[PDB]
């Protein structure tokens, strides 16, 4: 597209500006175009593209959370307003939904099947799992339950290969075991297995810390901790 | 109150 | 444009949920939209107008000088990175100028010739002040001069009228004086006249507080403390 | 540190 005259190096030199420029709608083209480069993706350049986009798409779910919210509000002693909120609701949640299926259509084309290194397939399944889930959370049509096992099923791939692949304190499997104990409790209405998920998961990392150096402890233990803040919030 | 997920970092 | 088809009423009821849910472009685009209808704004619209493209032009501002920091260090020791963050901060730029042109446009076409009553006519001025302002920050060739005579051009229109026509403590008043004194400090390079500006503003002002019901007193006291943050930071 | 001009209200 827009970025093929661009160099791979270039791209990525200007995701990393934008970013320090809080430009991500820039920065998620920037990695898009990175992305379409054919190359697979070093972790540094994994961390541009998930930052990029779940910038963006965190702009969206917090206008469309609003806008639902008012929508609902609407529909209770409530004067007619017109088709206006409901309109307007719609077009943020198109424009979600296509930075969904944007960043869907990379991970399918062609990043998780290049992706052989448990860090890397990981991370990409997850963000499957991630982006699936914000389209669950807008879904309401005959699609909706298609969607959750979508996300589901992503999860439950990186889940099994960071269980087999990687130590129970590794922030990537710790991330993605926070995120599909969200997925639980959220979206799945299964908030029993979110909450038996993150406390097996805080656990088994809690009993890895000993391994590592304070560096690896510093990142492992602020996932944890949101592990148990949800618990927290959950019981 | 929502859920956290993973943060950016 | 895109927004031809919809109703002024609905234009103007969307801006109100963009501002709602934060979605600035959004709402700057919905009320370009209204303002193409032809029909004067009232003071609510036109305080819908100026949130819009405040937000929009202010994150533009905020970015342009990070990229524009990077790039002065890049030209002091400083290993050679190629062309990129120049590249960078001329998209964020011409995009800045960009609205700034729109917001111009808007006003040439047709809102100030349209505005009689001093609270219009002195806000439109200001706007276009402010948004020449704006060009004057990035400006740095044959035409700087130019931008900044047409901003000092509208400003000093805006102040005549204002000065004439409205009470020292009202607020669009204030807040022109305000603009005006930022302008002499930052862009014109007279801190003697913004200092002198600011005083003569706050004083008059203040010994106007007395005609005020509870409710003006809290918005004209409001632009005041900004008057003297300035003075403070200036002196 | 940069000059303040009017906030949006
Ligand atoms: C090395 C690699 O592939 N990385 C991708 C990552 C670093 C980690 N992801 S994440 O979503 O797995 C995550 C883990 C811990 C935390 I605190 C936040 C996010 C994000 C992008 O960078
Ligand atoms: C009534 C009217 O025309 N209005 C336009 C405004 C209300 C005021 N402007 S402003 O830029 O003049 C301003 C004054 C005081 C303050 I505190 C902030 C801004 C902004 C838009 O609404
Ligand atoms: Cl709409
Ligand atoms: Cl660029
Ligand atoms: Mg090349
Ligand atoms: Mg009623
Ligand atoms: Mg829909
Ligand atoms: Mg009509
Ligand atoms: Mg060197
Ligand atoms: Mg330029």
């Amino acid at each position: 597209g827009a970025m093929g005259s661009m160099e791979r190096a270039s791209l990525i030199q200007k995701a990393k500006l934008a970013e320090q420029a809080e430009r991500y709608e820039d920065m998620a083209a920037f990695m898009k175009g990175a992305v379409e480069k054919g190359e697979e993706l070093s972790c540094e350049e994994r961390n541009l593209l998930s930052v990029a986009y779940k910038n963006v798409v965190g702009g969206q779910r917090a206008a469309w959370r609003v806008l639902s919210s008012i929508e609902q509000k609407s529909n209770e002693g409530s004067e007619e307003k017109g088709p206006e909120v409901r309109e307007y609701r719609e077009k943020v949640e198109t424009e979600l939904q296509g930075v969904c299926d944007t960043v869907l259509g990379l991970l399918d084309s062609h990043l998780i099947k290049e992706a052989g290194d448990a860090e890397s397939r990981v991370f990409y399944l997850k963000m499957k799992g991630d982006y699936y889930r914000y389209l669950a959370e807008v879904a309401t049509g005959d699609d909706k339950k298609r969607i959750i096992d979508s996300a589901r099923s992503a999860y439950q791939e990186a889940m099994d290969i960071s269980k087999k692949e990687m130590p129970p304190t590794n922030p990537i499997r710790l991330g993605l075991a926070l995120n599909f104990s969200v997925f639980h409790y959220e979206i799945a209405n299964s908030p029993e297995e979110a909450i038996s998920l993150a406390k097996t998961t805080f656990d088994e990392a809690m009993a890895d810390l000993h391994t590592l150096s304070e560096d690896s402890y510093k990142d492992s233990t602020l996932i944890m901790q949101l592990l148990r803040d949800n618990l927290t919030l959950w019981t | 109150q929502r859920s956290t997920s993973t943060p950016n970092v």
